[PDB]
């Protein structure tokens, strides 16, 4: 009668356990977002910032609310000081704590699993950076690829080995694009967005069907 | 963490967790330039001059008062410098916010009428003198006539907005006299250098009559900022077109 | 997310969810045009000028200042021209989301009564020179003559209202004016057209005496702005209509 | 004692269970409104914007508040902003986010299941679409058509196997009529409404029984 | 039914026993630093102040608000009066009142446990200083070295009989990396940091990997 | 115990901790020195005077007007000197807090900007006579041209900042002399004992025609207060490199 | 199930039984305060206020609290009337009060227990008082000495047949320290304090290590 | 009962559970008296004259203007004699109370900055003909030239601190001449009894020009109070001490 948190983190677990997946990764121009999504009205990804992108899996409502307050945080920061001064460390400690007093506080845990992707200015050779947050406030930050949603082992390893630097956009949407068939069939009917670091300020673009055709292979 | 404005308004938002940002919450200081606006062919276009006064003084002679405040709308302020900047800033921020949370931008009288609601709130400050008066132009993506698209809208000091269909428009000391320049050599639809051309060569009758604009200067080399809008979206106009432009004016 | 206000009143949901967008809350702007209502067989009308000014300054030419506020029922507004615009469009949304809740639309007295509130609420910025008032018409549903189920409905400044019954009725600068034309070239029960010239013209004998108005210029091609409203609804008039009827008035 | 959101979605699922059911369809002029309503003075369906529509099922008073609360939220966005910035999307988030938050704090939960359409601009091209909210905050993306209220399983596979586009007016009232017959004894006894396409601004329209006598077949 | 801060207790005790360690010691230039963390974007250890670094243990999200918490307080405290009147004694007992609290009141107590690490002005002689607190708000003031973190039986003997005043840097390094080593392999996939008393001002300072190579004995 | 601002502001941690502690919330008083400020070649600096006036007495002749705000910037502030250096420390802490909590040191445009949100705050005590203006210099560690990293950003009373770029600046009540003497004797990228040279100057020709400068003076042995900014950080001038400078510009 | 108070009561005294002790009592000088205490940094005696001192046992942020609410509380009667008005009596009173409500509502009970030392002023001839207050609330007002913290009966009994009027400095520092050894070894690691009379003003002196030497007999 | 302020601040206390005591919420009245402040070898000292007016009437004679603010400090403080004494009082409790609580005394600088807070309380009452302005000196524990450890340090209205080093300054209507006197009389490091005979000739020669003063008077027994704070601590001087040193000044 005190450890209520090991039945709540299963309530949560259990909740992004059924529900589909997704898989973020780096690569050569960018990140890359391969989030299976049947709707083309509601999303799973989403541009954060200037230089960040969101994805989340699990209970619409509740990581779609925890979207509206990243890109609300975001913009205040970039508001009060400078639209550079926006990270997405930040942004990640932020949702690090607010599902932390969620899963603590509020009635109900939020069955919800984050990723907040950054990527370097225009100019700067700095990689991308990923992170991850779970419903308990747990953070870690993956430099090459995240895996979340339904069934995870099976397309972790598919990705494990199957990854590799500079990795060509075409290859990485078909790299996760069969982390993804291989464990819980996967045609043209998913979400698919790219945080382009070529691209001089917004950073975010969405990859439509009639582009993503050229892109995701057979089985 | 907060979860945002139940209307997806940066603007809202601040008014319930940081009102001190809102401009409803606050010569001493430099004021805005003399800002011109024309349509045209293809979209709309917008032309500010450089000059920053405060008193009889020349505070600043590089001003950039025209700013793309959004993929397919731009907008000058004059009045208080530093009130106006911040204006336009609030403003940018509320449509790409709103943007980024509904996945669609807003329309463009739904920019407009956004920008009513921020002047509005500099009422107070106004009548005490801290006045500021926008300038909003954009390509009206939902328009028919995509040769008409272009828009240009005037504002209040209580927060009114005027759809202006004249072709042209100014704010700002010499809006006065740049307005009856552009009665006189503004022709509708037209290039978009015929148009840039014209309100460059506006700036430079007001300059005659107006000591606080003093627009194109060939031997200082002082020229007018400008931004154009068209189908294919907000751009800032080169110096090189504003002072070659600005040349071939002269005689 | 709010359950709305418990009179099914938008404004009252401002009131209490944000009151920042109250008047209550908040020539140095453009102000509001003559405007002329007139009651005849059908139901009634109303007119309005075109010419908005700042001092002695004409800011416009093209305002429209009557509105249709609701399927049965249009209105003009006088005074500082962007309070005018505000306090007009929150009116519209008042009635239509009344309807939309109670699923019935509000009696004419009802949507009087509610003008009056909102007058009300500007009355601190009247005080200030910036005060509005509007002129009400409507096609009386709950009337008994179809034929004089047509009303007219003036206001304060302080939130009063009053029956017309006289036939007709002006507001803005040129009311004086206008209202003593209609004394004379007014006939009661008549065509839409009798009083849609009478009214047309009565703006031309404001315009006479009061360079505020400025009604109908053949030359320029500035046109009144009308409304009518009878058992079928609330319609704007067209160009046509108005341009026509002003040239057969001269002379 | 953690999955009391079992129970409490149990109590929700169940006063869906038992009442009436509606049926909301895409077609040729619009949105088709047929729901199972004996009264003339309460409703089930109603306007709620210039192209957006709502109807509900659960309990009256519950759905009824949901209903007010979304002619708020559209007038304000409209008042706000302008009215062509008003669209079904933002309604039916915000919806979900509503009712999940009753769901998950409210002490009972809130027995109502939610259909919000729209429908595109006179001019325009687009096709209607539709949103579904459950008690518990899901939504879902149907461009033909939604079931809701009562025993669905033989109402939906009726309507699975019965609908086509640009179906005829008169023909879709049929479509649905009968999907309701059999499932669950239906009269001109219904609240029937529609959003017109056709129409430039207000859209919604109720069909009448006059008019409604000329549309619905019979068994 | 009266001692549920027993199970409060383990609650805490629990989470802060799996997880790595963290070792804090005193020597010739200052404190030092040595905790296990592979990451590189989040931290365990920090400046507080001028004088003051800080280290903690268990949940994320916990131990990092305090922190915050702390450079907050610090700063504070600084503004009002002068950088001078900051003390490690003021933030530990201020830590200590809020651990206390914390684990009173809050639904779940804090999965934390922390260290403040002071070290005199650029020229007095006086010894560096140690506070320890913990999730119950309990403090002690170590002038040698504080272990916490995972199983800290083996480390702290293992430190209990290794450690000697003016330690070596070097050597320092070694006498905790190696403490470590012996219970619970550890490569320079650490964060290490050191409060140099040498600095004039903000003595604190991170030791980064190629100087750390020069550093980290092998087993 | 709190856990601080969302934003890792330590001022926006006093508007709700500690309200009092801001300027918002509060010749009489001594005031501001005459600053001035020069890019060259490595970094920025800036050269204060030390003279404190109330009325028409000096009331201090050793005033540090310039100060070390964080390792890569700095900045004089003019005016009632007591709400200055309050300010100056504020803006200081503002930095190094962010830093100690982001484990990031903010954009020289952070900077900027956060100071202009604090000038903004005082605009009440501006318009009663109590105001005051900073000047910002800094080496921007986000430039492109390390030769061109220097920066100079000047302040309004209302929160208006504004980019320099014309190789120097001042403020104060000498600002409008010595800027004049600086459009003279100051050349583009140049030693740093050139700038700081020109600087010193300035500061004497101000005090030609500015009886509340008074700047270096041999006799007394008075000397301005300089600091310079470049990739090594920002560092305080020697009193000797200052006199030394002095008395070398001396004929 | 309405004596959890003899619970709470319990979870109290069982607090304050482990832990150190503390021996406060009367002597020709004025007060003497010596408590176990292996610390320098933290304490379990300090000033009150002129003429007033303060020691407590039990979890230190606990009575640790209370001591600064008491600085506090004095301070405002003096700054708020004449420093001439503030007495022990006030304070043990304000304390007795905020136990016995702490014990009452907060969640957990205060496991304290509290002395308050007054001594009359320079000339007065009055002999000084003491006061203890317990966890729950309740106070008395010993006028020779009072003994709490860890087990008592043998160091009560201890000092019950050892204590004697105008007892010297030195001896009364050797009958407590004797009181302490029998009883739960006792080198000069205490915390030892005095409430001089003989001082005009401030009357609370600590005694170093040096003097102390000197005055802690052997066994 | 509470637990305190969090910064250990007595008046932070008041701040949240007794405003009403603090200054910020709240000739009529006798005004302050003139007081000096010199530096020497031991450490500091601080003596000040004994007449409060209110008007040109003489409202007492006897004022204590120096009072022992903490062991190694104390301040005199001029203006409304009862703001002034309720100020001082407070200061005390503030410094007395931080160290009961910390069990360690505040930093000079730390006493400096809180005494300004203070001051800055009182602007209110300032701008309302109900300043006071203090002067504190004090030993400085944590310096290093045990000669140098004595310190002076002056205010202003609105809070603003400096630090004097000039080895001596003043307070007070006649602080101006006196100030001038110990420009000539005063020698640096030097005796504790040099340095008192200074400072209460220096009250002599501002008695000399101002009716406000009228320091020592050896007809009717009038002499300066004073303290002096050396490595011992902060200690009173005696009335023979200062009477002896007065007679010896004349002549």
């Amino acid at each position: 009668a005190e450890q209520i948190m090991r039945d709540r983190s299963e309530l949560a677990r259990k909740g992004i356990a059924r529900g589909r997946s997704v898989v973020v990764l780096t690569f050569r121009d960018g990140v890359l977002f391969v989030a299976e999504n049947p709707s083309t009205a509601l999303h799973k990804v989403s541009e954060l910032y200037d230089r960040l992108g969101f994805a989340a899996v699990g209970k619409y409502n509740e990581f779609e609310n925890l979207r509206r307050a990243g890109i609300v945080h975001a913009d205040m920061r970039g508001y009060s000081y400078d639209r550079r001064d926006v990270t997405g460390r930040s942004l990640a400690n932020a949702y690090a704590q607010t599902l932390g007093t969620i899963f603590t506080e509020q009635p109900k845990p939020y069955e919800v699993e984050i990723c907040v992707a950054e990527v370097g200015r225009v100019g700067s050779p700095k990689a991308p950076q990923l992170y991850r947050i779970t419903y308990d406030g747990s953070i870690v930050d993956e430099q090459h690829f995240v895996v979340m949603g339904g069934t995870t082992e099976p397309i972790a390893t598919a990705m494990r080995e199957s990854y590799r630097a500079d990795l060509d956009l075409e290859a990485a949407v078909g790299i996760a694009v069969n982390a993804l068939r291989q464990g819980g069939v996967d045609v043209a009917s998913l979400e698919v967005a790219v945080l382009d670091q070529s691209r001089p300020r917004r950073a975010f673009r969405r990859i439509a069907g009639t582009a993503l055709e050229q892109l995701v292979p057979a089985e | 963490l907060s979860f945002g404005s139940n209307l997806s308004s940066f603007t809202d938002y601040l008014r319930g967790h940081a009102p001190e940002l809102l401009p409803e919450n606050r010569d001493l200081a430099p004021h805005g330039t003399t800002i011109v606006a024309l349509t045209y062919k293809g979209g709309v276009l917008l032309a500010g001059d450089r000059r920053a006064t405060q008193g009889n003084l020349i505070a600043s002679r590089d001003v950039e008062a025209v700013y793309v405040t959004d993929e397919y709308s731009a907008a000058g302020i004059a009045g208080t410098a530093g009130i106006a900047i911040e204006l336009v800033r609030l403003f940018a921020v509320e449509l790409e916010h709103y943007e980024k949370i509904e996945g669609v931008p807003l329309t463009f009288d739904g920019k407009a009428n956004r920008l009513a609601s921020m002047v509005r709130g500099n009422l107070g400050a106004a009548m005490q003198g801290l006045a500021v008066v926008p300038l909003l132009v954009g390509y009206d993506l939902d328009a028919d006539d995509e040769s008409r698209a272009g828009r240009i809208v005037s504002y209040d000091v209580v927060g009114g907005r005027y759809e202006e269909r004249a072709g042209y428009h100014a704010v700002g000391s010499g809006s006065l006299f740049a307005k009856s320049a552009l009665k006189k050599i503004y022709s509708p639809d037209s290039d978009e250098e015929t148009a840039l051309r014209a309100a460059i060569e506006s700036l430079y009758d007001a300059a005659d009559d107006d000591s606080a604009t003093g627009g194109p200067d060939l031997t200082r080399g002082i020229y007018p900022t400008a931004v154009t809008i068209t189908q294919a979206g907000a751009v800032h106009v080169s110096e090189e077109t504003t002072s070659e432009l600005a040349r071939r004016i002269v005689a």
